[PDB]
RNA sequence: AAUUCCGAUAACGAACGAGACUCUGGCAUGCUAACUAGUUACGCGACCCCCGAGCGGUCGGCGUCCCCCAACUUCUUAGAGGGACAAGUGGCGUUCAGCCACCCGAGAUUGAGCAAUAACAGGUCUGUGAUGCCCUUAGAUGUCCGGGGCUGCACGCGCGCUACACUGACUGGCUCAGCGUGUGCCUACCCUACGCCGGCAGGCGCGGGUAACCCGUUGAACCCCAUUCGUGAUGGGGAUCGGGGAUUGCAAUUAUUCCCCAUGAACGAGGAAUUCCCAGUAAGUGCGGGUCAUAAGCUUGCGUUGAUUAAGUCCCUGCCCUUUGUAC
RNA sequence: UCAAAGUUUAGG
C-alpha cells in the first residue's frame, strides 16, 4: 500500500494499452490511479480536464443513470467492484485491463456528422476524436449492460462484466461493440 | 473495550440473543398482531423482533441519554408512501417504544432521569459493555 | 490501412451546427505527409487520429 | 507534392488551367463574385486586391 | 417471446445436476444457476447456501444484492 | 422438499401452492397480506414454507382460523366487516360472501334512495372526487 | 507542556475538526476507530492519509476527531481532509518544516482535496423552476 | 459580456444605460468576542458502577455532576479589517485596447438585487377610504341570516404527483443536514419536551418556550448494512370501492383531513410532437415558509446524494449593429 | 457550387 496504490484488490501496473491514441486519454494510470472510483473530483470546470479523471471513476459515473439512479454513486461503486470480481473469476487477468481492452474495442474510429446538405438530411463521414472515442466507448457499454440487466434475473454487476468481457473480446455480442460496428458501417456508406 | 469500539450491526444481533437467553423481558400480548408504525405495509419478518428493538433501543440509550418515548419514535421514523402522493416522514409507533422502555425498566437496564426521560443504569451498562467485549473477542475479522 | 496521424494544428470548427473541427495532421509513419481533415469531438494540438481511409482530405463543409 | 514525387519528367513545371468566365448579374451576386455596396462605395471601379 | 416458468423443488434430476455440475463453474450466482436450470431463484439461493455448508463451492463475496461463489478451490 | 399438492383449492378459490403461504392465501377474495400473516401466526406454522407444502390438516387449521378469527385472538381491528348493521357483529367476510355483502350494501343504499347509492347506480365516483377531468370511460 | 493541534476540515456543511496530540496514534472519530464511520464503501478514503504516509509518520501522535453537519459522504471527506491537515500542522509546529514539506507533497500528488478544500457549495434556487437552473415547463400552446 | 475600450475623425465637450454599486458565496490557527457558542483541550475535582481492557496499576469510552476564584477561540456566532488586480512568467496582438496559457493561490466569471429612452390602447376598476363618467339605490346590484353553487361530466387541452420494478419491494438494523417557524396577537388562539392510556389516528396529565435559553447534538429522507421475494400485471403499481375508528370544527352528506381492515384498475418506458438545463449544475432526495380551525399533488426557500455532455455555431428559433432593396 | 413554404376582420 505505501509504495504502490492498489485498486482495493487489483494492480495499477501491468496494464498495457494497445492503441496509442486511446492511451493518454485512458487514465488507468499516468501513475495516478486511486483506491476507489469515488473522488470529489471537480473535473467538469474545464474542457479536457475530463481526461485526467481515472477511467474507472468515469465508468462508475456513466453507470449512475436513468433518473432512478441519478445521484446514486456508492450504489454504482459497488456494482463496478462486483463486476470486476466477476470479470476476475470469469476470465482472469486484471479486470482493469479487461475494461481498458473493452474501452479500446468499443469506441468508433470514424462516425458521420449530420451536415445540412440542402434541406433533406444526408451526412458526411468524419473521423472521431480520441476523447470522444473513449467517451462513447464508456457510455455505449455501460448502457449496453443496463438494458441487458432489466427484466431477467441477472444482476447489473453480472451483466456489466459479461458486456465488458464480450467487449474486450471483439464478440459482436456486446451491445457496445455491435452498435459501434453498425455506426462505422453507416459512416462507410457516406465516406 | 467499549461498544463504540464494535460494529454496531453485529452488536444488536448478540444483545437481542442476550435478551432472549435471560428470559425476563415482558414481551406484551400483541407482538403477532401489531404493525410497528403507520409507515408499514407488513409486520416484522423476524417474529422475535421485540428482543431486537429493545436491544437497539438500549444501545441508543447508551450513546444518547435522556431519551423519552417521543425521542424513540423519532429515531425509528422513516418514509411513508401515501402511494400515489409524495412521501413524508412518519414517526415510529408510540406504544411499542413505550412497552420497550418499560421492559428495560423492569429488567433494570434503565432508570427514568431527572429532567424527564429514560437513561440507562450501571447494571445495564454491565450488559451492553460486556457483550461488546464478547463481540470484540469473537475473531480477528 | 488504419493509419495513425498526429494533429499538428487545429484550424477552426466547421460544421452546420458547429461540431466538426478542421484539423491538419502529420502522418506518423512518414511525417513529411500532411492532410487536412475533419473531426467529431474535442480536439487539440497533440493527439492522434485513427484514419481508416488515408486519401480523402476534406476542406469546406 | 504527390504528383511532383510521382512524375517521371525531372523537375517539370506542371500546367495551368485558363478560363474566362461570364457571370450574369443574377448569378454573380448569388455566387458572391460581387457583393452589393453603399451608394458611395458603388462608385469605386478599382478591383479588390 | 419471453415467458419464464420456474421450479421451486427438490425435484431429483435438478438436485443431481447441482451436485455434479455447479461446483465446476467459475461464476456461481443464484441468477446464473436460475438461467442454467429452470430453477426459481430463492430455490437457487438456498441450493448455493447448501453447497457452501457442504463445502463443494467457495465464497467470494456475500453482499446484500449479489452473492458470489466459485469452483471448489481445486488443485 | 415435500412432494405433494402444489396448487390448492380452498373456499371456492385456487391458491398456488407454488407461492409462499403468507402471500398465497391472498389469492382468496377478502384476506390480505396483513390478515394472512396474522392468521398464520395464530396457526403457529413455519411460514417460510410454500403453500404447496403443508399438511392437509394444517391448511384446514389455517382456514378454520381465517373463518372464526376472534376465537383465536385475532383482535377486533384485523377484520373487514365490523359493527356491520345487519346484526351488530364484528367479523371477517371472505370469498363470494364478501362480494355478496358488498352488493347488499349497495342495494341497501339503492333501496333507501340515498345520494351515495344513486352515484354507484349511475356509475360515477362516489367519494366526492372531481370528474370533469377523470374516469373517462 | 503538551503538543496539541486542533485542525478543521470542510466539505459542503461538514465541519470535521481533527485534534492531534503527542501519544500513540489511535485515530478515532467522534468516539470510534476508522473501521466504522460506516458508509464503508468509502473506507479507503478515510484511510488514504494513513495508507499513503504509513504508520511511521503517524505512530506517536493520537488523533481524536469531531464531526458534525453535512451528509455521510460529506463527513468522510471532511475528516479525511481534517486528519491530513492536522498531521501537517503537528509536523510544522513540533517537528521541523522539512518533514512537513515531504508529507505535504506525498498527499497533494495523490489529491489536492487532502489539504485544500472545495469552495463548491449549494447554489440557490430562484423562482420559476424547481432548482437553481431548471425552469418549470413552458406550455406555449 | 457590453456604444467596453483603443484608435480613427466636422466635430467638441456631456447626460442615462452597461460597468462601478448593494446583498450573498467561498480565504483567513490575523484582531475583536462571549453561561442564550463552543466549552476547547486541560485539570480530570470528579460522580459512577465493573462501565470495560486488564491479576492490579495505567489507559479507552462516553453520559454527564460541575460551577467559577480553570485556559482559551481551532470548531461557533458576527463585527470591523484584509484579500485578486488579468498583478506576475511566457506567448499572440499595431508589441495599444486586449486574448491565450501556466506559477502563486479563489484566476478577470459564485449567484442574486437594482436597472435607461421610447413604447403596449398587455393585465389590473375583484388590493385600496386611488378614482371620472355611467348604473343601481329600500320589493336595493346596500347589507345580514338559512340553504345550495363555484367540486355538477358524452368530451378537448394546460402545469403537476405516482409509477411501470430486482441499479428494485418489503422487514429489521445502522447513521449524517440546512434555511426556518413558534403562544401570551388587530380579536382567540402557537411551538411543543417528559410520563401514563390506546394497535393507530389520537387521549389525559403535568413541564419548557416572545427564544443562539425550550422544542433541539432539530437523531430528515435518499443513502449504507443484513431481509426475503424471483421476472409472474409478481410482494411491482396503488387507482376505485365496502366496513369500522380518530381529530378540526356551529356544521363535513356531494366521501375536510388522519388511522385501520379489506378491494386490488390501467400502467411491462409511451405516436406525431415538444420543455428544461453546463458545476454542487440536472436529476434523485427529504425537510422548512406561505396559505393554515382543519391543511399540500402547488408554491417559495433550505440543504443531502450527485452525473453524462459542451466549452462551440448560426443549420433551426430569435435577438444586436452596418450596407442594401422595399409599391409596407 | 439554389428542394417545398399559399393565406391573413365587415366587426372601427
Amino acid at each position: 500500500t505505501p509504495d504502490i496504490k492498489l485498486f482495493g484488490k487489483w494492480s495499477t501496473d501491468d496494464v498495457q494499452i494497445n492503441d496509442i491514441s486511446l492511451q493518454d486519454y485512458i487514465a488507468v494510470k499516468e501513475k495516478y490511479a486511486k483506491y476507489l472510483p469515488h473522488s470529489a473530483g471537480r473535473y467538469a470546470a474545464k474542457r479536457f480536464r475530463k481526461a485526467q479523471c481515472p477511467i474507472v471513476e468515469r465508468l462508475t459515473n456513466s453507470m449512475m443513470m436513468h433518473g432512478r439512479n441519478n445521484g446514486k454513486k456508492l450504489m454504482t461503486v459497488r456494482i463496478v467492484k462486483h463486476a470486476f470480481e466477476i470479470i476476475h473469476l470469469l476470465t482472469g487477468e486484471n479486470p482493469l485491463q479487461v475494461l481498458v481492452n473493452a474501452i479500446i474495442n468499443s469506441g468508433p474510429r470514424e462516425d458521420s456528422t449530420r451536415i445540412g446538405r440542402a434541406g433533406t438530411v444526408r451526412r458526411q463521414a468524419v473521423d472521431v476524436s480520441p476523447l470522444r472515442r473513449v467517451n462513447q466507448a464508456i457510455w455505449l457499454l455501460c448502457t449496453g449492460a443496463r438494458e441487458a440487466a432489466f427484466r431477467n434475473i441477472k444482476t447489473i454487476a453480472e451483466c456489466l462484466a459479461d458486456e465488458l468481457i464480450n467487449a474486450a473480446k471483439g464478440s459482436s455480442n456486446s451491445y457496445a461493440i455491435k452498435k459501434k460496428d453498425e455506426l462505422e458501417r453507416v459512416a462507410k456508406s457516406n465516406r | 473495550v467499549t461498544v463504540k469500539d464494535v460494529n454496531q450491526q453485529e452488536f444488536v444481533r448478540a444483545l437481542a440473543a442476550f435478551l432472549k437467553k435471560s428470559g425476563k423481558l415482558k414481551v406484551p400480548e400483541w407482538v403477532d398482531t401489531v404493525k410497528l408504525a403507520k409507515h408499514k405495509e407488513l409486520a416484522p419478518y423476524d417474529e422475535n423482533w421485540f428482543y431486537t428493538r429493545a436491544a437497539s433501543t438500549a444501545r441508543h440509550l447508551y450513546l444518547r441519554g435522556g431519551a423519552g418515548v417521543g425521542s424513540m419514535t423519532k429515531i425509528y421514523g422513516g418514509r411513508q408512501r401515501n402511494g400515489v402522493m409524495p412521501s413524508h416522514f412518519s414517526r415510529g409507533s408510540k406504544s411499542v417504544a413505550r412497552r420497550v422502555l418499560q421492559a428495560l425498566e423492569g429488567l433494570k437496564m434503565v432508570e427514568k432521569d431527572q429532567d424527564g426521560g429514560r437513561k440507562l443504569t450501571p447494571q445495564g451498562q454491565r450488559d451492553l459493555d460486556r457483550i461488546a467485549g464478547q463481540v470484540a473477542a469473537a475473531k480477528k475479522k | 490501412p488504419i493509419k495513425l496521424a498526429r494533429v499538428t494544428k487545429v484550424i477552426g470548427k466547421t460544421g452546420s451546427q458547429g461540431q466538426c473541427t478542421q484539423v491538419r495532421v502529420e502522418f506518423m509513419d512518414d511525417t513529411s505527409h500532411s492532410t487536412i481533415r475533419n473531426v467529431k469531438g474535442p480536439v487539440r494540438e497533440g493527439d492522434v487520429l485513427t484514419l481508416l481511409e488515408s486519401e480523402r482530405e476534406a476542406r469546406r463543409l | 507534392r504527390d504528383i511532383s514525387e510521382a512524375s517521371v519528367f525531372d523537375a517539370y513545371v506542371l500546367p495551368k488551367l485558363y478560363v474566362k468566365l461570364h457571370y450574369c448579374v443574377s448569378c454573380a451576386i448569388h455566387s458572391k463574385v460581387v457583393r452589393n455596396r453603399s451608394r458611395e462605395a458603388r462608385k469605386d471601379r478599382t478591383p479588390p486586391p | 417471446r419471453d415467458k419464464l416458468n420456474n421450479l421451486v423443488l427438490f425435484d431429483k434430476a435438478t438436485y443431481d445436476k447441482l451436485c455434479k455440475e455447479v461446483p465446476n463453474y467459475k461464476l456461481i450466482t443464484p441468477a446464473v444457476v436460475s438461467e442454467r436450470l429452470k430453477i426459481r431463484g430463492s430455490l437457487a439461493r438456498a441450493a448455493l447456501q447448501e453447497l457452501l455448508s457442504k463445502g463443494l463451492i467457495k465464497l467470494v463475496s456475500k453482499h446484500r444484492a449479489q452473492v458470489i461463489y466459485t469452483r471448489n478451490t481445486k488443485g | 422438499p415435500e412432494k405433494f399438492q402444489h396448487i390448492l383449492r380452498v373456499l371456492n378459490t385456487n391458491i398456488d401452492g407454488r407461492r409462499k403461504i403468507a402471500f398465497a392465501i391472498t389469492a382468496i377474495k377478502g384476506v390480505g397480506r396483513r390478515y394472512a400473516h396474522v392468521v398464520l401466526r395464530k396457526a403457529d406454522i413455519d411460514l417460510t414454507k410454500r403453500a404447496g407444502e403443508l399438511t392437509e390438516d394444517e391448511v384446514e387449521r389455517v382456514i378454520t382460523i381465517m373463518q372464526n378469527p376472534r376465537q383465536y385472538k385475532i383482535p377486533d381491528w384485523f377484520l373487514n366487516r365490523q359493527k356491520d348493521v345487519k346484526d351488530g357483529k364484528y367479523s371477517q367476510v371472505l370469498a363470494n360472501g364478501l362480494d355478496n355483502k358488498l352488493r347488499e350494501d349497495l342495494e341497501r343504499l339503492k333501496k333507501i334512495r340515498a345520494h351515495r347509492g344513486l352515484r354507484h347506480f349511475w356509475g360515477l365516483r362516489v367519494r366526492g372526487q372531481h370528474t370533469k377531468t377523470t374516469g373517462r370511460r | 507542556p503538551l503538543q496539541s493541534v486542533q485542525v478543521f476540515g470542510r466539505k459542503k456543511t461538514a465541519t470535521a475538526v481533527a485534534h492531534c496530540k503527542r501519544g500513540n496514534g489511535l485515530i478515532k472519530v467522534n468516539g470510534r476507530p476508522l473501521e466504522m464511520i460506516e458508509p464503508r464503501t468509502l473506507q479507503y478514503k478515510l484511510l488514504e492519509p494513513v495508507l499513503l504516509l504509513g504508520k511511521e509518520r503517524f505512530a506517536g501522535v493520537d488523533i481524536r476527531v469531531r464531526v458534525k453537519g453535512g451528509g455521510h459522504v460529506a463527513q468522510i471527506y471532511a475528516i479525511r481532509q481534517s486528519i491530513s491537515k492536522a498531521l501537517v500542522a503537528y509536523y510544522q509546529k513540533y517537528v521541523d518544516e522539512a518533514s512537513k514539506k515531504e508529507i505535504k507533497d506525498i498527499l497533494i500528488q495523490y489529491d489536492r482535496t487532502l489539504l485544500v478544500a472545495d469552495p463548491r457549495r449549494c447554489e440557490s434556487k430562484k423562482f420559476g423552476g424547481p432548482g437553481a437552473r431548471a425552469r418549470y415547463q413552458k406550455s406555449y400552446r
